[PDB]
DNA sequence: TACCCCCCCTTCGGTGCTTTGCACCGAAGGGGGGGT
C-alpha cells in the first residue's frame, strides 16, 4: 500500500458541516449505484453514526463517456484544510521532446481512488447521499482515498506517483517518462520488443503499488493523443481546433473565440487577437451581443486563412542551436517562431501585451525577447539565438542612451520589413540659431479650466484657453503648441517633470491622443532640444510664461 | 551528538512561500548532482506536498571559478526568522576592517553543514528542484543541517567559529576578522605577500579542524583603504551660455536639499530676460561669489549625517552611459553616508545588466565592510528585464533586497 | 453549486511620484488548454 500523507486542518478549525442540497431524481439513481461500487472496492467506508460532518455531493458525465464521475463539493473543507505546496510547476510541451524510436502513452485508471487517504483525515471527508430522493434517511460514507474535489488530492497523488516512479526511472536510465497527473508518456530508442517488455515491466510495477493501467487507455500505435496534441514519429500537431462560426456574437462567444486563437498561436504562425480583444474591452456583460468591427472581422478572416492549412511542429535536437525569429505585425502585435532548421518550426507564439500608457517598438521588442527567452528556458533550458527586425545601429543608439539598464542576448539583424526604428531623437545640446520656446501650462483645480502658452526670445507669444483639463494635460499642451508654431529646429524649455519624463523615453505610440499628436510633430522635426528648469525660481521666460497662464 | 539550537520565526509571520523560477539546463544539472551528493550525506532529505513552504534555489559560479555552487534565495526566510540580536547571538561589527590595507573574503559556508538544525525549524527550508520541459513534478527537499545562505547559520555556528579562530587570532593579534553570512573577511596591514601568507595559514588552520572535529581554497582581495568617494561637483567654465546657467541653477536647486546654505538668487537673476539658450552671458560680479561660495559649501561634509545601527541602508544607482555608474548609500533621504562612481566594469559597452549586477555586488561588498549590513537597492531597470538575466551574472553567495525604479535624469546631478 | 497547474486579455484597486493626476502593477475574473 501507498504510505499515507499526513494532512491536518488549519489550526483551531473544525471539519465541514454543510447539508446536502436537493438532488434531481436521475442523478440520485446513478449516484447510489456509483456509491455501492466504491463500497465493494473499499474506496469508501460505511460508518456514519459518530461523525457529525457532511459535505454536499454531485455527479457529472465523464468526457466522451457514458460513465459518471461523482463530485464532492469540498470548498468548506478546502478553507479549513492546511495549505499545500503544489509540485506541478508547468505544462510539458511537445516541442521539448526529443525524437524517440519507440513511444507509448498509457493512463493510470482511477488515479485518486488508488492512493489511500491519511487515516486520521478520512473522517472529515464524510458525506451523505439520499438513498431514494429523501424518502429514506440514506447512508453516510467516508473516503478511504483522495477524493475528487479536495484541494489536496492533486498534490498528494502527484507526489505519490513520483515516489512510485522514482526507482523505475533510476534502474532504467535509458527510458524517458513524462508524468502529468495520471497521464504517462514513455519513450525509448529500444527495439519495439524490448520496448513492449519495459512497458509491461512498468505496468507490473504500477499495478504492484495498486495503480492500474487499463488497456482502454493504453495507446500503442500513432498518432498518440497526449496533452491535447497528436504525436507522430517525426512531427507533432495540435488536436483539431473548433472555431465558432456563429453570425451573432455575445461577449462570451468572443472570449471563447479569443482564447481558442491564443491556444492555436503556439504552432499556427501569425495569429492576431488585438481587434477581437478590443471588442471585449468594456463593461459589457457576458450575454450582450456585439457586432464585429470592420477591422475586427478582417483579423478573423486572416486567422481563418492561417487555420486553413494544417501545420506541424518538429522535435528538439539538443545538438543544434535554437533560433528565434520575430516579425512586427503592427499595433503592438508581434509573432515569433522557434526552430533549429529553416521552415521546420519547433513552435510559434505571439506577444501583444501593451504595458504602459506610452511606449515604443524597441521597448516592446525587448519585452517580446524576454518572454521568448523565458519560454525557451522552460521548454529547452537554454536561450535561443535571436533574429530581429532591427538594425544593430538602431539598438546601439537606443540602449546606450536610455536611462534604464536594458539588454538583448546574442542576436543578428534579419532584413524583414517592417523594421523597428526610433522615430525621432532629441538633441543633446541646445541648437544655435533655433527659436527658443519657454512653455508652461496651468489649470484651476476647482475650475478644470486651463491655459497653455509660450513666450519666445524673438518675442513670439501665445496663450490658449482650455476646458476640462488638468495641470499635466496643459503642460503637454504647451509643448504641443511650441512644436506646432516652430520651425524645423527648436529649443524648448519647460518645468514639467511629468511631460519630459514621457517624451524623453522616445515613445512612438500612446493611449493619449494628445501625446500621439506630440509624437507626430516630433517626427516631422529635424532638431528638437528639450530642457528642464525648476519652476518658481524666476528663470528665463519660464517666470514670464508662468504669469501668462496663471 | 550535538544539540540543536531552537529557532522561531518572528511572532505573527508564516514561513516563506516563494515560487521556484525556471532554471537553465546546466544549472538544473548542477543542482541535481549537488543535491544527490547532499542527500547521501544526510544534509538534505526528500519531502512531500504537505509542507506548504518553499524557497527558490539556483546555482552560480564565483569569480574566476569553474565549479558550480548551490545558492538558495533565503531572502524571504531571512526576513521571517527571529532577529538574533535579541538572542545576543548577533555578530558585532569591527570599525577597523574598512581601515585595513587588504581584506580577503573566504567562503566558509561548508563548515555550517556539520551542525544539525532544529527539527521543528527544518520545514521552513524547503526548496523545489524543477525539470526541463516539466518532465517531472518538482522534487522537494528540506534541510537537516545549517544551510548556506541563511542568517541563522552564522549566528548558531559563532560559538564553534570563535573557538576555531582563537589560536590564529592570538598569534596574529593585529589581523581583523569579521563573519558575514557564508563569508569570512580577514583584513591586515601587512605587505601583500605576508597577507596572502597569513590567509594561507588560516586556510590550513581551518582544515585541521575540518579533519578532526564553493570550496575553501578560493579567495578575493579587497583594498578598502583605497575606496574613493564621488562628491557633487559644479562645472568650471569661463564662458557660460543661458543653457549652461539654467542647468547650473537647476542642479544647485536640487543640491540645496542636501546642503541648505546654497543660494541661487544672483545666478537666477542672470536669467531674467527671455533669451536663446545658446547666448553667452557674462557672469555678474555678485554671481561669481555665489558660485564660488557654493563650490566651497559642496566641499564641506553634510551636517548631521551619521550611521544609525537600527536603520536600514538604501542604495540608489544611476546609469550615466559609457560604462559609468553612480550610486549613493543612505538611511534617510538627502543624508548620504557614501557616494561613489564605477567605470569600466565587466560587460561595459556591451551588457547593461551585467554591469548593473556587478555594481550591486560591489556596493553590497562595501556596505558589509563599512557597516556590516547589505543595503536595499533601488535598481534603474525594468522588473522583467532584471529578473530575466541577473542570475546569469551573479557571483556572490548573498542576495540583497531590491526594488525597481524609473527616474528620468532631468538634472545631470551626480555626473557632469 | 467541486479540485490542482500553465497561458492571454481586461478590469480594478492599491501604491508612490509625475501629486490629489497619472502611471504602474498585481490580483482576479473572463476565456483557452491539461489532468482528477
Ligand atoms: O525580483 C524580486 C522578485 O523576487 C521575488 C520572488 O523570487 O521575491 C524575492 O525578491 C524580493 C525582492 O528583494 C524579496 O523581497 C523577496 O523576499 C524574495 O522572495 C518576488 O516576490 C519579487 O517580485
Ligand atoms: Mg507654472
Amino acid at each position: 500500500p501507498i504510505e499515507t500523507v499526513p494532512v491536518k486542518l488549519k489550526p483551531g478549525m473544525d471539519g465541514p458541516k454543510v447539508k446536502q442540497w436537493p438532488l434531481t431524481e436521475e442523478k440520485i439513481k446513478a449516484l447510489v449505484e456509483i456509491c455501492t461500487e466504491m463500497e465493494k472496492e473499499g474506496k469508501i467506508s460505511k460508518i456514519g453514526p459518530e461523525n457529525p460532518y457532511n459535505t454536499p455531493v454531485f455527479a457529472i458525465k465523464k468526457k466522451d463517456s457514458t460513465k459518471w464521475r461523482k463530485l464532492v463539493d469540498f470548498r468548506e473543507l478546502n478553507k479549513r484544510t492546511q495549505d499545500f505546496w503544489e509540485v506541478q510547476l508547468g505544462i510539458p510541451h511537445p516541442a521539448g521532446l526529443k525524437k524517440k524510436k519507440s513511444v507509448t502513452v498509457l493512463d493510470v485508471g482511477d488515479a485518486y481512488f488508488s492512493v489511500p487517504l491519511d487515516e486520521d483525515f478520512r473522517k472529515y471527508t464524510a458525506f451523505t447521499i439520499p438513498s431514494i430522493n429523501n424518502e429514506t434517511p440514506g447512508i453516510r460514507y467516508q473516503y478511504n482515498v483522495l477524493p475528487q474535489g479536495w484541494k489536496g488530492s492533486p498534490a498528494i497523488f502527484q507526489s505519490s506517483m513520483t515516489k512510485i516512479l522514482e526507482p523505475f526511472k533510476k534502474q532504467n536510465p535509458d527510458i524517458v517518462i513524462y508524468q502529468y497527473m495520471d497521464d504517462l508518456y514513455v519513450g525509448s530508442d529500444l527495439e519495439i520488443g524490448q520496448h513492449r517488455t519495459k512497458i509491461e515491466e512498468l505496468r507490473q510495477h504500477l499495478l504492484r503499488w495498486g495503480l492500474t493501467t487499463p488497456d482502454k487507455k493504453h495507446q500503442k500505435e500513432p498518432p498518440f493523443l497526449w496533452m491535447g496534441y497528436e504525436l507522430h514519429p517525426d512531427k507533432w500537431t495540435v488536436q483539431p481546433i473548433v472555431l465558432p462560426e456563429k453570425d451573432s456574437w455575445t461577449v462570451n462567444d468572443i472570449q471563447k473565440l479569443v482564447g481558442k486563437l491564443n491556444w492555436a498561436s503556439q504552432i499556427y504562425p501569425g495569429i492576431k487577437v488585438r481587434q477581437l480583444s478590443k471588442l471585449l474591452r468594456g463593461t459589457k456583460a457576458l450575454t450582450e451581443v456585439i457586432p464585429l468591427t470592420e477591422e475586427a472581422e478582417l483579423e478573423l478572416a486572416e486567422n481563418r486563412e492561417i487555420l486553413k492549412e494544417p501545420v506541424h511542429g518538429v522535435y528538439y535536437d539538443p545538438s543544434k542551436d535554437l533560433i528565434a525569429e520575430i516579425q512586427k505585425q503592427g499595433q503592438g502585435q508581434w509573432t515569433y517562431q522557434i526552430y533549429q532548421e529553416p521552415f521546420k518550426n519547433l513552435k510559434t507564439g505571439k506577444y501583444a501585451r501593451m504595458r504602459g500608457a506610452h511606449t515604443n517598438d524597441v521597448k516592446q521588442l525587448t519585452e517580446a525577447v524576454q518572454k521568448i527567452t523565458t519560454e525557451s528556458i522552460v521548454i529547452w533550458g537554454k536561450t535561443p539565438k535571436f533574429k530581429l527586425p532591427i538594425q544593430k545601429e538602431t539598438w546601439e543608439t537606443w540602449w546606450t542612451e536610455y536611462w534604464q539598464a536594458t539588454w538583448i542576448p546574442e542576436w543578428e539583424f534579419v532584413n524583414t520589413p517592417p523594421l523597428v526604428k526610433l522615430w525621432y531623437q532629441l538633441e543633446k545640446e541646445p541648437i544655435v540659431g533655433a527659436e527658443t520656446f519657454y512653455v508652461d501650462g496651468a489649470a484651476n483645480r476647482e475650475t478644470k479650466l486651463g491655459k497653455a502658452g509660450y513666450v519666445t526670445n524673438k518675442g513670439r507669444q501665445k496663450v490658449v484657453p482650455l476646458t476640462n483639463t488638468t495641470n499635466q494635460k496643459t503642460e503637454l499642451q504647451a509643448i504641443y503648441l511650441a512644436l506646432q508654431d516652430s520651425g524645423l529646429e527648436v529649443n524648448i524649455v519647460t518645468d514639467s517633470q511629468y511631460a519630459l519624463g514621457i517624451i524623453q523615453a522616445q515613445p512612438d505610440k500612446s493611449e493619449s491622443e494628445l501625446v500621439n499628436q506630440i509624437i507626430e510633430q516630433l517626427i516631422k522635426k529635424e532638431k528638437v532640444y528639450l530642457a528642464w528648469v525648476p519652476a518658481h525660481k524666476g528663470i528665463g521666460g519660464n517666470e514670464q510664461v508662468d504669469k501668462l497662464v496663471s | 551528538p550535538i544539540e540543536t539550537v531552537p529557532v522561531k520565526l518572528k511572532p505573527g509571520m508564516d514561513g516563506p512561500k516563494v515560487k521556484q523560477w525556471p532554471l537553465t539546463e546546466e544549472k538544473i544539472k548542477a543542482l541535481v548532482e549537488i543535491c544527490t551528493e547532499m542527500e547521501k550525506e544526510g544534509k538534505i532529505s526528500k519531502i512531500g506536498p504537505e509542507n506548504p513552504y518553499n524557497t527558490p534555489v539556483f546555482a552560480i559560479k564565483k569569480k574566476d571559478s569553474t565549479k558550480w555552487r548551490k545558492l538558495v534565495d533565503f531572502r524571504e526566510l531571512n526576513k521571517r526568522t527571529q532577529d538574533f540580536w535579541e538572542v545576543q547571538l548577533g555578530i558585532p561589527h569591527p570599525a577597523g576592517l574598512k581601515k585595513k590595507k587588504s581584506v580577503t573574503v573566504l567562503d566558509v559556508g561548508d563548515a555550517y553543514f556539520s551542525v544539525p538544525l532544529d527539527e521543528d525549524f527544518r520545514k521552513y527550508t524547503a526548496f523545489t528542484i524543477p525539470s526541463i520541459n516539466n518532465e517531472t513534478p518538482g522534487i522537494r527537499y528540506q534541510y537537516n543541517v545549517l544551510p548556506q545562505g541563511w542568517k541563522g547559520s552564522p549566528a548558531i555556528f559563532q560559538s564553534s567559529m570563535t573557538k576555531i579562530l582563537e589560536p590564529f587570532k592570538k598569534q596574529n593579534p593585529d589581523i581583523v576578522i569579521y563573519q558575514y553570512m557564508d563569508d569570512l573577511y580577514v583584513g591586515s596591514d601587512l605587505e601583500i605577500g605576508q597577507h596572502r601568507t597569513k590567509i594561507e595559514e588560516l586556510r590550513q588552520h581551518l582544515l585541521r579542524w575540518g579533519l578532526t572535529t564553493p570550496f575553501l581554497w578560493m579567495g578575493y582581495e579587497l583594498h578598502p583603504d583605497k575606496w574613493t568617494v564621488q562628491p557633487i561637483v559644479l562645472p568650471e567654465k569661463d564662458s557660460w551660455t543661458v543653457n549652461d546657467i539654467q542647468k547650473l541653477v537647476g542642479k544647485l536647486n536640487w543640491a540645496s536639499q542636501i546642503y541648505p546654505g546654497i543660494k541661487v538668487r544672483q545666478l537666477s537673476k542672470l536669467l531674467r530676460g527671455t533669451k536663446a539658450l545658446t547666448e553667452v552671458i557674462p557672469l555678474t560680479e555678485e554671481a561669481e561669489l555665489e558660485l564660488a561660495e557654493n563650490r566651497e559649501i559642496l566641499k564641506e561634509p553634510v551636517h548631521g549625517v551619521y550611521y544609525d545601527p537600527s536603520k536600514d541602508l538604501i542604495a540608489e544607482i544611476q546609469k550615466q552611459g559609457q560604462g559609468q555608474w553612480t550610486y549613493q548609500i543612505y538611511q534617510e533621504p538627502f543624508k548620504n553616508l557614501k557616494t561613489g562612481k564605477y567605470a569600466r566594469m565587466r560587460g561595459a559597452h556591451t551588457n547593461d545588466v551585467k554591469q548593473l549586477t556587478e555594481a550591486v555586488q560591489k556596493i553590497t561588498t562595501e556596505s558589509i565592510v563599512i557597516w556590516g549590513k547589505t543595503p536595499k537597492f533601488k535598481l534603474p531597470i525594468q522588473k522583467e528585464t532584471w529578473e530575466t538575466w541577473w542570475t546569469e551574472y551573479w557571483q556572490a553567495t548573498w542576495i540583497p533586497e531590491w526594488e525597481f525604479v524609473n527616474t528620468p535624469p532631468l538634472v545631470k546631478l551626480w555626473y557632469q
